[PDB]
């Protein structure tokens, strides 16, 4: 996360940690034993840890749960990056208390202006690299269509929404996909992609999860 | 720079000379071969 601040401990209990040897994506508990990420964060094999402030230091709080099942959106593009979703289903439920908590879907779709709060460990430089121990959380607001359009032209899908701002400076990095990007207390974006971070005219680009609603409950109903 | 479209993801790997880089898609995006995955000591000095 560029041109954020540290995280206020246990401010954000929905943020997971995908590790497999190391953090390398990010993600967002849903409910007690599903969690969901970028597709392109996929790996067949995938640890989730919970409760997470500082990744470097055992706090005390953590919880460490393998992940079971590790479902892409069907339709998942990866040279497009169009239907950037992911859902995991842990091996146990995550115990809820004050640092794990789950996040809301959203009822629609969050109108341009809104406000959110994005979060991540990844790279807190848009030019060098400084990788923090602690969570970075950022506020930007969702940009109009018309925006993002022109600041990719011909790269935007309909599943794709750009989260950030035109000026650059602040924006999320690698290391922070899969994470979330939530607006009044609703999950609307996943980290996915952009050109570089925190570049002028090139804000990040989110996976909209407000398209994939009926998905998501179809597929932990079925599952 | 050169910096490109990339996806966010941090999955460092080595190239040329001794740098390592975020992901495959940033060193395809410098251009540089993707020697191993991982980073690298003594093919870069940081
Ligand atoms: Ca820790």
């Amino acid at each position: 996360i560029v041109g954020g601040y540290t995280c206020a401990a246990n401010s954000i209990p929905y943020q997971v940690s995908l590790n497999s040897g190391s953090h390398f994506c990010g993600g967002s508990l849903i409910n007690s034993q599903w969690v969901v990420s970028a597709a392109h964060c996929y790996k067949s094999r995938i640890q989730v840890r919970l409760g997470e402030h500082n990744i470097d230091v055992l706090e005390g709080n953590e919880q460490f749960i393998n992940a079971a099942k590790i479902i892409t959106h069907p339709n998942f593009n990866g040279n497009t990056l169009d239907n950037d979703i992911m859902l995991i289903k842990l091996s146990s439920p995550a115990t809820l208390n004050s640092r794990v908590a789950t996040v809301s879907l959203p009822r629609s779709c969050a109108a341009a202006g809104t406000e959110c709060l994005i979060s991540g460990w990844g790279n807190t430089k848009s030019s060098g690299s400084s990788y923090p121990s602690l969570l970075q959380c950022l506020k930007a607001p969702v940009l109009s269509d018309s925006s993002c359009k022109s600041s990719y032209p011909g790269q935007i899908t309909g599943n794709m929404i750009c989260v950030g701002f035109l000026e650059g400076g602040k924006d999320s990095c690698q290391g922070d996909s899969g994470g979330p990007v939530v607006c009044n207390g609703q999950l609307q974006g996943i980290v996915s992609w952009g050109y570089g971070c925190a570049q002028k005219n090139k804000p990040g680009v989110y996976t909209k999860v407000c398209n994939y609603v009926n998905w998501i409950q179809q597929t932990i109903a079925a599952n | 720079k050169k910096v490109c479209a990339c996806p966010k993801i941090l999955k460092p790997v080595c190239g040329s000379d001794g740098r390592t880089y975020a992901n495959s898609c940033i060193a395809r995006c410098n251009g540089v071969s993707i020697k191993s995955e991982g980073s690298c000591p003594t093919g870069i000095l940081n």
